[PDB]
RNA sequence: CAGCGAAGGAUUUGGUGGAUUACUAGCUAAUAGCAAUCUA
């Protein structure tokens, strides 16, 4: 390499200290409230005072800056400076500001967090140093002013290239923009572990999944013709949607169940790979819109199911998880609504799954089918299984209305069923 | 833009090794 | 007549990573044994035949 | 058979053939020593320079080879060879008839395990010397304490110990002692490989289902599992530069990498190896470094390298995905044909089965490179046909090369089996060229020449007809219809003046060039199978049937001699380039020189496997021999290019 | 804490100053031996400072279910034959050898046809030959040729009847007032059919025929019948084999194209019902089976120049039944017009409606639609045109998308004149006004 | 009667909606602190 | 190039059992070769991708061995339309060549392994492998009556083999290209022809001596020996036959073709010849 | 338009790797040590 190439490295590395007057004015009056101007003639003192201040509003209105208070905005960091001590406490400063960020990602509507946050950008320089999350952050206010101040005085990350052309511009970036800058593996890989942060110290905002999911969808949009792009993406998306699942809030596990039902209708998924989504979509529901969207999360994925072995009995364990989330009365009243959800591949392996494992609730198979309409590959196998089920264990009046029910429409179909096993005149002396 | 992936000149580096020699001792 | 590289106009390609150029002044034959004599920047390069080594008959059954 | 003309000098062009390679270190450098048949290879892994070969070829097989610092222990078919810069320095005999098939070297001890589950521990006689030299004792792994020893291996800080790996148990054997230590618990499947990780006393484990076990060998357990499955693991190397990574390799040919602290899959090399030559046999980190270099049975050894990550405040969640680096490789199928690129003897063009023209350097074997198959452009401007996935072209019978106009136009003109048309190439650019001749008349390409002006290109087809195209512009020229069986043998005088065609009908049909006339025609006995033309003293020679080799000039289109004695086919034979001897080989695994000057016989060698390729240098350096088996190209020297041999005839 | 002890460690004694590298693991310059295990204790704190402890190994020992499955699986798709149906949007096509490379056509391909059974390809064009050509993947070899003279051919059909599925015929027509009946034999008996019997002022050209199958309803006994399109709205129906006009079918209009379905009705017995369109895009479907009279009279939504009607995913004239009880009800019906424009319908539930609106109207290629072919599942079909260079499409159903990745722009389509499905390997015919078929594999089948 | 079978199995196939590149691009206008079940809803919607 | 894929006569030359493709899928046929003693039934391959890479006449209900591409040696009955045994190894590995005597039934892997199946019990019996033998493609029985022993093994090199210790026993100098006949003539000869070269060369199994070498002039597709080693009739990649008369005596180290036969219609075109027999 | 035409074609460009001389290994205080270290 060449020796400009390596004195850009060092002035990279050496990007935050001050040399001389005109650096420090250079450095120094980068703000996010005032102009270059005022900004390079504001001291250390004022700025603190006035974001002690903005840090009391935020803290009566959120009590969890009040830490910070106690280290990031004490008076001890006003003559803490960044690039004089080692490498440990850098990163002790910079998981402080870490804290600080995610903490305040939420808040980024209202004055006192601009303020506040405005000792951080001048202090500890945090633009230009701890630039990657800060742009994770308030990733979600792009068509805001906040962001286009935050642009405007940021040293753009590598990652976020595609904003390149917005820095220092009068227009916010765009939608299209937005799912470019989410397009990438790299950036993906970033993102997810930024909500992974997210997620575990518990800052998961709705306008952030909203936001967060919007451009996760549109990244498998736009992927949806290179499956060697799905391919690629399929353990990015499918991990932070089993960590999204992996929470308490109800609001980013339906995030996290759009994620799943946009996913498996762009590429048909495995089979395993939908039973154990199922499951961690059944492990964790707590709540009542999640209940919502996770029965329609679990129709569609089953389907989105193709093949031989589409509509077998699902396994004991995940049935009578199932049951334990949902009972009969919930898949009853989903089905008589007037909106009618394609439900047929998983109502069908629902039966047969109560054929082999519960062998007492067959009147509400019986209501059930009554209520949607099946194919004929669907009732077939329906009606073979019950035939199984007549040939195990005696037959009553439960089993007997069911061939009411199946001789009442479609009795050629049975006929077809008994002709491939067994005969008419047996079954008839069998019940 | 897109991201720019673009690959670095790979120098190798000086690193310190376990040898085993010292893994075996004689008796009096 | 060069395979030096100390000459100039030797190489074709020169590695990616004045001289006395390289040329022949005068050519001539041998009026006597079939040789002839280059007067390049190396020297007298004297080029010969000898019948000592390649066969080569002349109508042999 | 020894010879008395020509002494083997070499055999180039390989790289590997699928001995898990060594890796040693000297200070802060690292060298790579891979096995090529009964010689290993010295690599610098810097650059992939060829260091040092191993002086004399084993009498066996190579089949375990490792490396200290400055020494390289090669187990072949008894016995231990200790071998520094190629010389070999010790020779240690074991004292059984088994074939020893693994070896570690840790102490004063070098402890070779042979294939009846028996390992002899050597030992130094004072700890200052060099290698282990003497002795010491024979442990035994017997059929109740475990299977057969699958690997022999010393994790780090255990004083004079020794894990062995057997097919279902981890014993580890104290070796002044003679003693059993601990024996683990038994392993569900049979594991295949092991290496220790830079972790204290954790050595990993990889089976034959898909499975990596990280077994802690102090406290008997197993730390954690790691599942790839229907993937049979053959390599285990682990990260050691603050990036706690692993890498598996899998028989399929792939490079999987693991991330261990988050447990994550960081990326998968696919298809880094062909499976069918073994998949990816040695995989191993350079230490301290983001460098991997992999090894595999298809004479191949390649390097791969981590980026810094992209991200600059995160790094260890965004892992750049390892990219290629620095590699050397040759033939992965032994070579089909062969010849000469120029009169200096410094490159050959070499053809293979496997469907790859690579010109290989006989001065340095980082100037070895394959000839590019990335097609120009048409010259119309019309689409080009072929399938949309690129595969080779089909494999080569025959080429021909004179490089008069090289860096000019096309230079190699060459024939491939079962397609009727014959391609050009380019030796400068090293790639293929702009034009493809056709026959013209629904044969396959049995013979091509070139003229030594390079302006003509000649084409012979299996339906007897003579093409001749121009090189520089690529259209026809001239077409003679002589034969009506296949010409196999096309030759044009070094004036462009008298050409000789030869086909398998047995008649050589001698054309004036410039007029398009014919000056003769001699019927022979058999069909004819090839043609050589000595240019320089007009003398051509063809393999006939009869597994004679008539010697015909010309000029007076006589037979002038004919050479007796090949028992079966004859499948090459070329001129000596002083037109001196003849040198031709045969399916009687057989190798002769004939002075056709006296018309017999001069030397003979039996060689093991059959030669199909015979050529001189066009100086009187070398012969390459190129043979059935082996993925490379047999280099002799005459020695009759520093002494003179006698021309009398030789017998049985 | 240790699963071993080896007691020989404890009892050794080794020198520290003898060699410069374990010469820095003492604690005192006084030392210079020590004991084994304290000696291993030095170079296992040296070990961990040369290769420092990493987080992995004393961190963990081995809802969680999607990531377990998703860190064991490699491929996340489905994996060959667990598919059964077809993937939208992206085919899986390769191409063989073109079927009539073997011996050329002296015209643009006409017509083409498969055999039922057979691994036969019937070809024929303006040249007044047809070709059979014995298709494989590597060399489709041509089996037999034969050249009617004055007679250049249009259509040209196997049929093989229900009965027996031994007769073999093959139907040949162009614009004359003949038709031509091979009968397969492996000279050649061919017969002429010349006589509408008394019928002969609404047929004045034999092109455009169709062959399809016919039950006696009083007998079980099935016949084959060709049917051909005459001038004003006639469909004149005629015996395959004894050419007796059966009946005739008059729509109101220009006739243009016309197409046949079947439905079972009980055991062994079937119902044949004639499709046929007017220009305009009003649709007649006669019973037929019974005498030739009208059941349903339907208008297309859309489409005011309507060249070509299909139907399928069950028995087509195309796709044709070798057992009377594999006959199946067609699923799927496409009107494909002047514009380019293929209005699809799903006969599951637009048999009712009498204005029943399309599932789906493609618009993909911009000429006139000139063939159009269901596979012999039903879930493809093939748009093509006679008008334009490479003008075919392969639009997938039920999801109703064309398949984006083929054709692509140097697939030697050509100028699509003919096009044919194969009944059991998956396989397309492309005959183009050069004179040849290209022949490509769909590999889901 | 596999066959029949086979094909009764690929003749109940519904039509679906495929997703675009350009199926979800209109959400960033309405993902303003509207709730996450009527985004989950609205995506829905696009997929049938 | 032939639409045949593969074809071989029963023992007499009376049948002819030839598998050929039909619409991507294999179909395996057999005809009389004499009508004064059609046949229009196959035995259909239901895989687009399985098929046949050899096959085997037994010798009394007649049936075929069909060498399939997934390790399974199909047993097929030719006057009934099933394949009535399946046998199969333990692998998905595509089997090189097989060979039957009597009731013993050999056959080779395209992983250089040998199996051994038992036609009177329809068992695997052995299964092994030998070292320095790795690209094998043929495997003949050398007969010595109801022993089995001595089996002889193609790579391009021929290699003859014990089966009792498992192991090499003679080594012959093969070709340059694949062995693509190797057929035993005598008690102590056996001919054997690579792919893509118009040679034969015919070994001595005792002692490992080339007697001669037999020269088409094309390249050999198939061969067949009479019965007493005095003729044999080879058919060539033109589709030519050429029969060597007496090759077994002493024209002396290599034998030309004493007799060619190639088949023209009426009109001029020559159709080729694939796969003759003679006696 | 014709023609060429295998699940696409063309043009332009950034980065890296290998060759561009003929392959005997790293360091040092060098007949040897080290390479985990030269220092008591």
């Amino acid at each position: 390499s060449s020796l400009s190439d390596q004195l850009a490295q060092v002035a990279s590395n050496n990007a935050t200290v001050a040399l001389d007057r005109k650096r420090r004015q250079k450095l120094h009056s980068a703000s996010l409230i005032y102009n270059s101007k005022t900004a390079a003639t504001q001291d250390y003192d004022f700025i603190f005072e006035n974001a002690s201040k903005a840090l009391e509003e935020l803290s009566q209105i959120e009590p969890k800056f009040a830490i910070f208070s106690r280290t990031l905005f004490s008076e001890s960091s006003i003559s803490l400076d960044r690039n004089v001590q080692t490498k440990e406490e850098i990163k002790d400063l910079d998981n402080a500001i870490n804290a600080y960020l995610l903490l305040a990602s939420s808040k980024w509507y209202l004055a006192p967090t601009l303020h506040a946050t405005e000792w951080l950008v001048r202090r500890f320089q945090i633009h230009v140093k701890n630039t990657e999350m800060l742009l994770l952050s308030t990733l979600n206010y792009y068509q805001t002013p906040v962001f286009k101040r935050i642009l405007s005085i940021i040293k753009l990350p590598p990652l976020f290239n595609c904003l390149s052309n917005f820095v220092r511009s009068e227009k916010p970036p765009t939608a299209l923009t937005m799912i470019k800058l989410f397009n990438d593996m790299d950036f993906l890989k970033l993102y997810t572990s930024y909500l992974d942060q997210c997620i575990k110290h518990n800052a998961t905002y709705t306008n952030q999944l909203l936001f967060t999911t919007c451009c996760f969808i549109n990244v498998v949009a736009f992927n949806s013709n290179n499956d060697e792009k799905l391919n690629q993406l399929v353990p990015i998306l499918l991990e932070i949607s089993a960590k999204l699942l992996a929470s308490k809030s109800k609001d980013c596990q339906i995030a996290a169940h759009t994620i799943l039902v946009v996913f498996a209708t762009a590429l048909p998924l495995k089979k395993t790979i939908i039973l154990a989504a199922m499951e961690t979509i059944l492990s964790n529901l707590d709540a009542k819109e999640a209940k919502h969207s996770a029965l329609l999360t679990i129709c569609k994925l089953f389907q989105t199911l193709k093949g031989q072995g589409n509509v077998d009995q699902l396994p004991s364990k995940i049935f009578k998880l199932f049951d334990s989330k949902f009972d009969t009365v919930s898949i009853l009243t989903f089905l008589d609504k007037e909106d009618k959800p394609v439900c047929d591949k998983f109502i069908t392996s629902y039966t047969r799954s109560i054929a082999r494992y519960d062998r007492s609730k067959l009147n509400i198979i019986l209501s059930l089918l009554k209520k949607i309409r099946l194919e004929r590959y669907e009732v077939r196998l329906i009606i073979t299984d019950l035939i199984y089920l007549s040939e195990i264990l005696e037959d009553k009046s439960q089993l007997v209305e069911l061939f009411e029910y199946f001789i009442s429409i479609n009795e050629d179909l049975v006929l077809k069923c008994l002709k491939s096993l067994g005969l008419t005149g047996e079954l008839f002396e069998i019940r | 833009p897109k991201v720019v992936r673009e690959a670095k000149k790979v120098e190798m580096t000086e690193a310190r090794a376990y040898n085993a020699d010292a893994d075996t001792a004689k008796a009096a | 007549v060069s395979r030096n590289m100390a000459l100039n106009g030797t190489l074709e390609f020169l590695n990616s990573k004045m001289r006395p150029e390289v040329r022949v002044t005068s050519v001539q034959f041998s009026p006597t044994a079939n040789a002839f004599a280059a007067a390049s920047t190396e020297g007298l390069l004297i080029y010969s035949t000898n019948d000592t080594i390649l066969f080569d008959p002349f109508d042999l059954d | 058979k020894n010879s008395k003309i020509f002494s083997p000098f070499r055999i180039i062009g390989n790289v590997s053939n699928g001995v898990p390679f060594a890796t040693g270190t000297l200070g802060s450098t690292f060298y790579i020593v891979t096995c090529v048949g009964k010689t290993f290879q010295i690599y610098d892994a810097n650059t992939l320079h060829l260091l040092f070969v191993s002086e004399k070829e084993t009498p066996s097989s190579i089949v375990a080879l490792s490396a200290h610092f400055h020494y390289v222990y090669a187990a072949y078919e008894n016995k231990v060879g200790i071998y520094k810069r190629g010389i070999e320095e010790h020779l240690l005999e074991l004292e059984t008839d088994a074939n020893v098939e693994h070896l570690c070297i840790f102490g004063d001890y070098l402890c070779a395990s042979t294939d009846d589950n028996s390992i002899f521990i050597y030992k130094k006689s004072d700890p200052q010397d060099k290698y282990p030299s003497e002795f010491y004792t024979k442990l035994t792994v017997t059929e109740i304490q475990g299977g057969e020893i699958v690997s022999l291996q010393h994790l780090a800080t255990y004083l004079n110990k020794l894990t062995v790996v057997t097919k279902s148990n981890v014993l580890l054997f104290n070796v002044r002692t003679g003693k059993l230590v601990f024996t683990s618990n038994e392993f569900p499947d049979q594991i295949t490989t092991a290496e220790p990780a830079p972790v204290l006393d954790i050595i990993a484990l990889g089976t034959v289902t898909g499975e990596v076990i990280m077994f802690n060998m102090r406290k008997g357990k197993r730390i954690r599992t790691i599942k790839i499955p229907q993937s049979r693991i053959s390599s285990l190397s682990f990260r050691t530069d603050g990036s706690s990574h692993l890498s598996v390799g899998t028989s399929s040919g792939d490079l999987i990498f693991y991330d261990l602290d988050r447990r994550s899959r960081i990326h998968v090399l696919k298809n880094i190896h062909r499976e069918s030559y073994g998949g990816v046999t040695q995989a191993t980190f350079l230490n301290g470094q983001p460098i991997i270099v992999t090894s595999g049975g298809d004479n191949s050894l390649k390097e791969y390298v981590f980026d810094p990550s992209l991200s600059q405040g995160s790094g260890d969640v965004v892992v750049q995905p390892p990219r290629y680096l620095r590699s050397r490789g040759g033939h992965s199928q032994p070579p089909s044909y062969i010849a000469f690129a120029d009169s200096q003897s410094h490159f050959m063009l070499s053809a293979s089965k496997d469907r790859s023209l690579w010109s290989f350097s006989l001065r340095k074997d980082a100037q070895s490179q394959e000839m590019s198959q990335r097609l120009h452009k048409k010259q119309d401007g019309g689409r080009v046909g072929g399938s949309t996935i690129k595969s080779k072209f089909p494999e080569i019978v025959a080429l021909a090369i004179e490089n008069a106009r090289i860096g000019e136009w096309e230079n190699i003109i060459t024939a491939h089996k079962d397609e009727k048309f014959a391609r050009t190439w380019d030796m400068r650019n090293k790639r293929v060229g702009r034009w493809t001749f056709d026959t013209t008349d629904d044969g396959f390409v049995k013979s091509v020449a070139m003229s030594q002006c390079g302006n003509f290109g000649f084409i012979g087809s299996s339906n007897g007809s003579i093409t001749i195209y121009n090189m520089q512009s690529g259209i026809l020229r001239k077409k003679y219809k002589l034969h009506k069986r296949a010409v196999t043998g096309i030759s044009l005088d070094g004036m462009n003046r008298k050409m000789v065609s030869c086909g398998l009908d047995g008649i050589v049909g001698f054309y004036d060039f410039n007029k398009s006339t014919l000056l003769g025609k001699l019927k022979l006995d058999a069909p004819i199978t090839a043609m050589v033309y000595h240019r320089s003293s007009d003398l051509f020679a063809l393999a006939l049937d009869d597994l004679s080799i008539v010697v015909i000039d010309a000029v007076t289109q006589r037979v002038v001699r004919q050479l007796w004695g090949h028992s079966n086919r004859i499948t090459a034979f070329d001129f000596s380039p002083e037109g001196r001897w003849i040198v031709s080989a045969s399916l009687d695994s057989t190798i002769r020189t004939w002075d056709l000057p006296t018309g017999g016989c001069i030397d003979g060698i039996i060689v093991d496997n059959v030669a199909t390729n015979v050529k001189f240098s066009p100086n009187g350096d070398l012969l390459a021999t190129t043979h059935v088996t082996g993925n490379g190209i047999c280099i002799w020297t005459n020695r009759a290019q520093f002494k003179t041999v006698s021309t009398r005839t030789i017998d049985e | 804490e240790a699963a071993w002890i080896d007691s020989d460690d404890e009892k050794i004694k080794v020198p520290i100053l003898v060699t410069n590298k374990t010469k820095k693991l003492r604690t005192s310059y006084n030392e210079s031996k020590i004991n084994g295990v304290h000696y291993i204790n030095r170079l296992r704190s040296q070990f961990e400072k040369i290769y420092p402890r990493p987080k992995w190994v004393d961190d963990e020992s081995d809802i969680n279910a999607l990531t377990k499955i998703l860190s064991t699986t490699y491929n996340y798709k489905d994996t060959l034959s667990n598919s059964k149906l077809l993937p939208p949007k992206k085919l899986d096509i390769v191409r063989l050898k073109d079927a009539n490379a073997s011996h050329p056509s002296h015209s643009a391909i006409q017509s083409l046809s498969f055999h039922p059974s057979k691994p036969l390809l019937l070809t024929g064009g303006y040249d007044k030959t047809l070709r059979i050509y014995h298709i494989d993947g590597k060399t489709n070899h041509l089996v037999t040729s034969l050249h009617l003279v004055g007679s250049p051919i249009q259509t040209c059909t196997f049929y093989t009847s229900l009965s027996n599925q031994n007769q073999q015929n093959i139907f040949t027509a162009g614009r004359r007032r003949y038709m031509h009946s091979w009968d397969l034999s492996l000279t050649a008996k061919i017969e002429k059919f010349s006589r509408l019997y008394g019928h002969e002022s609404t047929q004045r050209s034999f092109e455009n025929f169709k062959v399809a199958h016919l039950q006696n309803s009083q007998t079980n006994s099935v016949h084959g019948i060709v049917l051909l399109q005459g001038n004003n709205g006639w469909i004149n129906i005629l015996h395959s084999t004894s050419g007796l006009w059966l009946m005739g079918c008059k729509i109101e209009g220009v006739i243009t194209d016309f197409c046949i379905d079947y439905q079972p009705i009980s055991r062994g017995k079937f119902r044949t019902i004639l499709i046929a369109v007017n220009a305009y895009g009003e649709v007649w479907e006669f019973d037929l089976n019974k005498n030739g009279h009208v059941i349903r009279r339907w208008k297309d939504q859309g489409g005011v120049g309507i060249t070509k009607i299909q139907v399928g995913g069950g028995t087509t004239t195309t796709c044709p039944a070798l057992q009377i009880s594999k006959i199946k009800q067609n699923r799927w019906l496409a009107v494909g017009s002047e514009s380019g424009f293929v209005n699809l319908y799903d006969r599951n539930n637009a048999m009712t409606s009498s204005t029943p609106t399309p599932v789906a109207a493609l618009d993909q290629l911009t000429t006139t639609i000139s063939n159009l072919q269901f596979s012999p599942d039903g879930q493809i079909l093939c748009m093509a045109s006679r008008a334009v260079k490479d003008a075919l499409r392969l639009v997938h159903l039920p999801s109703c998308s064309v398949f984006s990745n083929w054709p692509t722009s140097g697939t030697p389509l050509g100028k699509v004149t003919s096009v044919a499905f194969s009944p059991s390997g998956g396989l397309l015919a492309v005959g183009n006004e050069q004179g040849k078929v290209r022949l490509w594999k769909l590999n889901h089948y | 009667d596999e066959e029949d079978i086979a094909l009764e199995f690929i003749n109940g196939e519904k039509k679906d909606k495929l997703v675009n590149m350009n199926s979800f691009t209109s959400m960033f206008d309405n993902i303003q602190n509207v709730q996450m079940d009527t985004f989950f809803d609205r995506v829905m919607k696009v997929l049938t | 190039d032939s639409p045949v894929l593969q074809s071989a006569y029963d023992p007499s030359g009376q049948y002819l059992c030839y598998v050929t493709v039909a619409l991507d899928k294999q179909r395996v046929g057999v005809q009389p070769t004499q009508r004064a003693t059609w046949n229009e039934n196959f035995l259909y391959l239901e895989d687009s991708k399985l098929k046949v890479t050899c096959l085997k006449w037994v010798n009394d209900t007649v049936a075929i061995i069909l060498g399939m591409n997934n390790g399974e040696i199909w047993l097929y009955s030719v006057l009934a339309n099933e394949v009535t045994y399946k046998f199969t190894t333990g692998n998905s590995y595509e089997i090189k060549d097989i060979d039957l005597m009597g009731n013993q039934l050999w056959c080779i892997d395209s992983s250089d392994a040998f199996y051994q199946f038992d036609l009177l019990q329809f068992k695997l019996l052995q299964h092994f492998r030998i070292n320095n033998c790795v690209q094998l493609n043929k495997l003949t029985i050398v007969p010595a009556g109801d022993s089995v022993a001595q089996l002889l093994v193609a790579s391009h090199s021929i290699s003859l083999i014990d089966i009792e210790e498992k192991k090499v026993v003679m080594t012959f100098p093969g070709h340059v290209s694949p062995v693509s006949t190797l057929q035993v003539i005598t008690n102590e000869f056996f001919i054997s022809g690579a792919e893509g070269d118009r040679f034969l060369n015919v070994y001595d199994i005792h002692s490992g001596m080339t007697k001669c070498v037999l020269v088409a002039e094309s390249d050999i597709k198939e061969l067949s020996h009479s019965g007493q080693a005095d003729s044999i009739a080879v058919t060539t990649e033109d589709g030519s036959l050429e029969i060597f008369v007496d090759p077994l005596v002493s024209g002396n180290k290599s034998k030309k073709s004493s007799k060619k036969i190639q088949i023209v219609s009426k009109d001029g075109r020559k159709v080729p010849i694939y796969n003759a027999f003679i006696n």
